[PDB]
């Protein structure tokens, strides 16, 4: 995208000359009034958003109402079109400065584009203003830094607040451009960004649904897909960007249960037992299970383990933490760990010894009020107890089946972990 | 001719002066072929299994 | 001796000395700061063409027979004051940088610092001072509690004013 | 409580925790022992394990 | 045919073997042919494993322009992939020189040099830089010099 430059001065005298010779008339001084009304430069004698009189339109008919006037005519129109590339940059250098924000772009670029429609100077099949305009967007771009980033917050801005029209008209303009800020990134950020912000808004705090990731994703899908695969361009039916999309509400999905793992284990349970199964369907490295541990051991002593916290409670809801975790962990090496870290605290309480086995062989409270100058709460007791309680933790053609379908039929500290 | 290794740029507790003199003194006195199995056979519990 | 003369600006001592490096039977450690003595000196005399295939041979030649890693880095901050003394230091903008974040995990901090001012002088060359003021501002804390770069570091701040 | 995030304009490394830490001589009844070293107001100021 | 396995695979003899390449998003692809006078055998006669070069996301690469296709699809996953990291900002070194507006190598330098002149030498040196049949930002280089020639003094 090679553009000539011939100097200011050059270019009127050549204008000058040209129209002098051509009409043979003082249009001269009238040809001055219009490339002032055209130039930007001087806001005095220019438009300011302002159409022209009568005489600027008489003229450019006269302008655009052999062979040599046709040539003659033709290196006029090129002058014309060095003049006003030649003032427009000009004009931009000296307001290069004062641009913060893309609404500043659109008004200079209506501003210099103004005097276009009354005046026509480029071709229709040649997209020349087009191609320096986007030639000062991509030096815009590339040589304004806090304008690059004002960018990148309006259009995050502008995609949190659900503005998708503007949003896809930043989009063409980046792309049009083709600066160092590929749209490409800005809207791979953005719709991150959006898909996070949905699944902090709607799976937070509601864990006794089931399958609910499908419905999740489902109603994003329904709410701005359609609008996201029009921003990007690319068919509404672009099976890996969902499964993409997919792969990351699952993992989002995996992230926030983690911090929630505590509240889960503790309160929401039994009635949040079916997201636990559908947790176990997620879980697949080393790492997410040292990580819900450590998070939940930091979670529980923080809370639990004060001793100010009632010694039944605790281990009332010490057990519900146990059973959840097994129904999540059938191997139950975590509860070894979650073992392992925890008693040492256990023992440091005294009482603990004696209600427990009070609780295994189920005591009426009387016995227990008889020695123990304490209070034991008694909907606590039955709540134990009742968790506790709980129990949902021929004879010749057999063999050569079964020796086929048992031996063919290929099946792909201690334990403690009973 | 010049069959250039490249070493091995590896890299965390910085502990107490007394437990690094210990472990000098105590010191004075197929990890990675598994670990390629591991990877050499993947996606399944099959070689558990025959073991 | 020399380094000292060096210093003083004794260009005729250290001259003198330098012809006796060709011709002497030396020790590798001694080898190299005679090495490193002689790229200095021609720093400082003004011809850089001869000084700049001089050091890139000396430090490719520091890292394939002798994996000396200390002497590699004085080297290489040789010829990144060579190329910034000739107006261009931009071309060491990606030399700089890898050795940056490289020492940051290392945390050496007289290696982080030394880059540091490198990294302004080449931003106040450019004409983007504006910058490079108010990087050395946040960092002047840190760069004070090493004495032989408060000399650099102190001129430096007279160009800022 | 502080919160430095890492910033790239702070070069200010430290090297304090590159250093070794240091010890301290306690002698028992039985023998000289040796420990680690804590600050005297350490114990209330320490990292909790919580 | 075209055979294609994982990486830790049991390839078949190496007499057998024509040419192997290996090609994957990131590291920049490595392809070998083994032609009558070099065997698989020969090649891997010093040792069965072949190393890779680590491809580089550096700021310096796109000064400007992005030659890179940079698709949807990938980028999306390697956002994921770093956000991974992040839930296991200007802390790189790269949003510093970014943060420093000092990205674009030529730009910068061709600022410098206009900076005061204009020797008859040096200015067709530039103008040979404008003219440049292959480059990168050559409208920004070609921008400037319109500035510093006709701008604001």
């Amino acid at each position: 995208q090679i553009t000539p430059t011939r100097d200011l001065k050059v270019i009127t005298d050549e204008l000058q000359t040209l129209s002098s010779y051509i009409f043979h008339t003082n249009i001269v001084d009238d040809l001055n009034s219009l490339l002032t009304w055209m130039s930007p430069n001087d806001a005095k004698s220019n438009h300011q958003l302002r159409p022209p009189s009568l005489r600027i339109k008489n003229i450019i008919k006269v302008l655009f109402p052999g062979n040599t006037n046709k040539e003659l005519q033709l290196q006029l129109f090129s002058t014309l079109k060095e003049f006003y590339i030649f003032q427009v940059r000009y004009h931009f250098f000296l307001h290069f400065n004062n641009i913060n924000y893309l609404k500043d772009i659109q008004r200079w670029e209506n501003y210099y584009e103004f005097p276009l429609r009354y005046v026509p100077i480029f071709d229709v099949n040649v997209n020349d203003w087009a191609l320096e305009l986007n030639s000062l967007r991509h030096y815009l771009l590339n040589r304004n830094i806090k304008f690059k980033n004002n960018l990148r917050t309006r259009l995050d801005k502008l995609i949190m607040d659900d503005d998708f029209d503007l949003a896809d008209n930043l989009i063409q303009w980046l792309k049009s451009a083709n600066g160092s800020l590929s749209s490409t990134e800005l809207i791979v950020n953005a719709l991150y960004s959006k898909i996070n912000k949905f699944c902090e808004d709607n799976m937070s705090r509601v864990w006794n649904k089931r399958f609910m990731i499908m419905e999740t994703f489902n109603k994003f899908i329904n709410q701005y897909w359609s609008q996201f695969s029009k921003l990007v361009g690319c068919p509404e039916d672009d099976h890996e960007l969902t499964t993409t999309v997919f792969n990351c509400f699952e993992s989002n999905f995996l992230r926030i249960r983690t911090n929630e793992i505590f509240d889960i284990c503790v309160l929401a349970y039994p009635d949040s037992k079916v997201t636990l199964l559908e947790l176990r369907k997620i879980m697949k490295d080393f790492k997410d299970y040292t990580n819900i541990v450590t998070t939940f051991l930091s979670d529980f002593k923080k809370y639990i383990l004060n001793p100010s916290v009632t010694t039944v409670d605790a281990l009332l809801r010490y057990v519900k933490t146990i059973k959840a975790f097994l129904v999540l962990d059938p191997t139950g090496r975590c509860l070894h760990s979650i073992t392992t870290f925890v008693k040492p605290y256990f023992q440091e309480r005294k009482h603990l010894v004696n209600v427990l086995l009070y609780a295994m062989l189920d005591l009426p409270e009387e016995e227990l009020k008889e020695k123990i100058n304490f209070n034991v709460d008694m909907k606590a007791l039955l709540s134990l107890v009742d968790t506790l309680h709980d129990s949902d933790i021929i004879r010749h053609a057999m063999l050569y089946e079964h020796i086929l379908n048992y031996y063919i039929a290929w099946v792909p500290k201690s334990s403690y972990i009973k | 001719c010049k069959v250039p290794l490249a070493k091995n740029r590896s890299s965390k507790k910085p502990s107490d002066i007394y437990s690094i003199l210990s472990e000098i003194v105590k010191s004075a006195s197929g990890r990675s072929l598994k670990l390629n199995a591991g990877l050499i056979f993947s996606e399944d519990k099959r070689f558990t299994h025959v073991v | 001796v020399a380094f000292k003369a060096l210093e003083e600006d004794d260009f005729l001592k250290v001259k003198q000395y330098l012809l006796k490096s060709e011709s002497l039977e030396l020790d590798y450690d001694q080898k190299i700061n005679l090495k490193y003595l002689r790229v200095k000196y021609l720093v400082k005399i003004g011809d850089y063409d001869l000084s700049m295939r001089l050091i890139n041979q000396y430090v490719k030649e520091c890292c394939e027979e002798v994996a000396d890693s200390n002497w590699r880095f004085k080297f290489e901050i040789e010829s990144i004051n060579v190329l910034l003394l000739s107006d261009v230091g931009i071309r060491s903008l990606p030399k700089i940088i890898k050795l940056i974040d490289e020492y940051k995990e290392i945390g050496n901090p007289l290696r982080c610092v030394i880059l540091l001012l490198k990294l302004c002088e080449v931003l106040i060359q450019v004409g983007k001072s504006m910058e490079a003021e108010c990087l050395i501002s946040c960092n002047l804390s840190t760069i004070l509690e090493f004495p032989f770069v408060r000399k650099k570091t102190d001129e430096l701040l007279e160009s800022l004013s | 409580p502080l919160r430095y995030e890492p910033n790239n304009r702070d070069f200010a490394c430290n090297i304090i925790d590159d250093l070794p830490k240091l010890i301290r001589f306690v002698k028992d009844s039985k023998r000289i022992n040796i420990v680690p070293y804590t600050q005297p107001n350490s114990l209330w100021r320490g990292p909790d394990e919580d | 045919v075209i055979r294609e396995i994982s990486t830790p695979c049991l390839l078949p003899d190496f007499s057998k073997i024509k040419s192997i390449r290996v090609k994957m998003h990131g590291y920049f692809p490595l392809e070998v042919n083994f032609t009558k006078d070099y065997s698989a055998s020969d090649f891997f006669s010093g040792g069965t494993i072949i190393y890779i070069q680590r491809k580089s996301e550096s700021v310096f690469e796109n000064k400007a322009s992005f030659r890179n296709v940079e698709d949807i699809h990938v980028a999306l996953k390697r956002k994921a992939a770093e956000s991974k990291n992040y839930s296991r900002g200007n802390t790189t070194s790269s949003q510093l020189v970014e943060s420093l507006g000092i990205q674009d190598l030529t730009m910068v330098e061709l600022d410098t040099l206009l900076s005061a002149a204009l020797t008859d030498s040096e200015s067709y040196n530039l103008g040979l830089l404008c003219s440049d049949k292959n480059s990168g930002d050559i409208l920004d280089c070609q921008l400037e010099l319109w500035y510093k020639s006709f701008g604001p003094h």
